[PDB]
């Protein structure tokens, strides 16, 4: 069917730490998923944001992951 | 090429 109810982004998790560099990139620590907002610039970095900065990410200090359901897992 | 580098676009091998 069609879903209508999603409004949002994906995740990717940071495999390592890095910052911003340009003045359009994004920084980020070793674990820090960010959400991949778009996939502009080369097919390699990606776009997101952390929970508030976002820009250009290399995605070889990265992965692509969906979208999980809450974090609390006890 | 190793791991971990400045992100270079790659282009050949060795060989």
């Amino acid at each position: 069917g069609s879903r209508r109810a999603s409004v949002g982004s994906m995740e990717a998790i940071a495999k390592y730490d890095f910052k911003a560099t340009a003045d359009d990139e994004l920084s980020f620590k070793r674990g820090d998923i960010l959400k991949v907002l778009n996939e502009e610039c080369d097919q390699n970095w990606y776009k997101a944001e952390l929970n508030g900065k976002d820009g250009f990410i290399p995605k070889n200090y990265i992965e692509m992951k969906p979208h999980p359901e809450f974090i609390v897992t006890d | 090429s190793p791991l971990l580098p400045k992100l270079p676009p790659k282009t050949y091998k060795r060989e």
